[PDB]
């Protein structure tokens, strides 16, 4: 059934699981019209889908030509990523295809369920995890080639770096959890630790700079009061 | 008009004939019923004194032989037969009705209940859903679990009934995944009406038998498929007229007949809020919606 505390480490097991997160394919911009009426615009968007067990981001770009002359467009979204992971899998090899897809907002179940209804054998999952990914337009890198793009892309990226050369996949995923966390509850404030070191830099290629072990404490414990302190300033505590 | 003879009542037990009951007593003298309107299927059923556990019955239609029931010890239950000599049930009937030991199927003359619950239901394609083929009329009780039911175990003693649903390969056209299961037209009309069924009469015959066992013996997977049915033509955009207007005197004949006092587990509560208030078909189940919410506002 759902993914949740109690079944934590079962993302980090040798069966091949994606999560999949819709929260950032349509997204708009709402304007003001010259009559004063409101009216949206939409801006390129991505849907996140992520082998938690080996950092890959299987980031399809979501260019906004595919919303025009279509309606209900938020609804339309979740069937649009269903569309896309589903096409996913079966672009893949079946020995490298998700033995479950653990969706994190429960709308996509259906959607998801009945675009990969030739799949029978692959579990599709709710899970009770409040996952920060809606955060993952705030990486530069990120951001950019959605933006950038004029056309319908899949790029792949390793969302942790190298850090799997270095510490485990559990580990990783409580890393990336935590920055993602961070970026979502003040981006400015979690730029800002991520980068306030020029001597440190983000090699081209990877995400995230290249923090030794004892700088990622540092980053990771500051992160931590990032989330503490926006939670008071929030609550007033 | 026709008869069903019972050889005897050795058990206390509430007999059901259609939408009537009456309760017999251990030995009484009771040797059946009479004045059963002839043109429409029937279903006499039981409900011992001594275990409500099982309500079991008999659809049947006098037109297709002489049916008579008999308590058999051994198996414990009140058995439907069919008597094949034509002239030994003309005389044992005849005795009966002179000693005035039948009951007459009391049917009202303005009351075209019966009629307007089983218009579309016919005892041959009754056989088609309830599998015996060895017998003319068909045995159903409370427990039976339907094949659907079954995928999800004796398959003799199973409910055949069409097999819906919606999130399945049959239901959903590759590249009309969100088309076909937001609107689910082309399962209704040329997947089940066109494709299985053939006509909305068939359509609308296994929707009034999956009712009526619901009704009567409480069997959870005609429940199920008597919603499911109502689902798929609510959730359908497009749905012929005449189905629709059917649709809703079906529907309103069926709330009006069930009891009042089991509204609660034989109408789902999602389904029926669902297809009056949301579905495509909102708007045209005027009878049917209009009775529902001055009989079971509670539900919605
Ligand atoms: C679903 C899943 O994680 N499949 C394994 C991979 C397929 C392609 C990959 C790369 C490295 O491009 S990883
Ligand atoms: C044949 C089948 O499976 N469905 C169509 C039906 C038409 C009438 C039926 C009953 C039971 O009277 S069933």
């Amino acid at each position: 059934g759902a993914m949740n505390s109690s079944n934590y480490a079962e993302l980090f097991n040798n069966d091949i699981k994606l999560f999949v997160d819709d929260t950032n394919v349509y997204r708009v911009t709402v304007h003001k019209t010259f009559e004063g009426n409101v009216a949206t615009k939409a801006i390129n968007g991505c849907i996140f889908t992520l082998n938690p067990k080996t950092g890959h981001l299987f980031l399809k770009i979501i260019h906004t030509s595919v919303w025009a002359g279509q309606k209900r467009l938020s609804q339309l979204a979740k069937w649009k990523t269903a569309e896309e992971v589903s096409a996913l899998v079966r672009s893949l090899p079946k020995e490298e295809q998700p033995k479950q897809i653990i969706v994190t907002r429960k709308a996509m179940l259906d959607p998801l369920e009945v675009h990969m209804l030739d799949f029978p054998n692959i579990a599709i999952r709710p899970t009770e995890l409040r996952l920060p990914f809606s955060a993952a337009m705030s990486i530069d890198k990120l951001s950019d080639v959605v933006m950038k793009a004029t056309e319908p892309q899949m790029v792949l990226f390793n969302i942790y770096d190298d850090w799997l050369d270095r510490i485990s996949s559990y580990t990783a995923f409580s890393r990336l959890t935590l920055l993602l966390r961070a970026l979502k509850t003040n981006e400015e404030s979690a730029k800002m630790i991520l980068l306030s070191d020029p001597t440190i830099t983000i090699k081209s290629y990877h995400l995230w700079p290249s923090f030794t072990d004892e700088q990622w404490i540092t980053i990771e414990s500051q992160m931590r009061d990032l989330i503490l302190t926006e939670y008071g300033r929030k609550y007033n505590v | 008009m026709n008869t069903v003879p019972f050889t005897s009542a050795p058990i206390e037990v509430t007999i059901g004939i259609d939408q009537y009951s009456f309760n017999v007593k251990e030995n009484q003298p009771f040797h059946g019923i009479k004045d059963i309107p002839i043109g429409h299927v029937h279903v006499i059923h039981f409900q011992h004194a001594d275990n409500s556990s099982m309500r079991y019955g008999y659809w049947f239609d006098c037109r297709m032989g002489n049916f008579y029931i008999q308590y058999d010890p051994k198996d414990g239950l009140y058995k439907m037969m069919e008597e094949r000599d034509g002239a030994k049930f003309e005389n044992i009937v005849h005795n009966f009705k002179e000693r005035q030991m039948m009951v007459s199927y009391p049917k009202i003359d303005e009351d075209d209940t019966w009629y307007n619950l089983t218009e579309f239901v016919q005892m041959d394609k009754i056989r088609k859903i309830v599998r015996k083929d060895e017998n003319q009329f068909s045995y159903v009780d409370s427990s039976m679990t339907t094949v659907q039911e079954n995928e999800l175990s004796d398959p003799a003693h199973s409910l055949n009934y069409t097999v819906i649903n919606f999130k399945s390969r049959e239901a959903i056209r590759p590249g009309h995944e969100m088309e076909d299961f937001l609107d689910k037209s082309y399962y209704l009309n040329t997947v089940m009406l066109q494709g299985i069924f053939k006509n909305s009469s068939n359509y609308f015959g296994e929707l009034q038998f999956a009712f009526l066992n619901a009704m009567f013996f409480g069997n959870y997977g005609s429940s199920l498929q008597w919603h499911a049915m109502i689902e798929l033509i609510c959730s359908s955009a497009t749905v012929p007229k005449h189905m629709l207007d059917k649709l809703d005197e079906i529907l309103y004949y069926q709330i009006k007949t069930l009891p009042e006092q089991y509204s609660d587990i034989l109408l789902n509560e999602r389904v029926w809020n669902i297809c009056l208030y949301s579905s495509f078909q909102k708007n045209s189940l005027h009878n049917t919606e209009k009775i529902m919410e001055n009989k079971y506002p509670e539900l919605l």
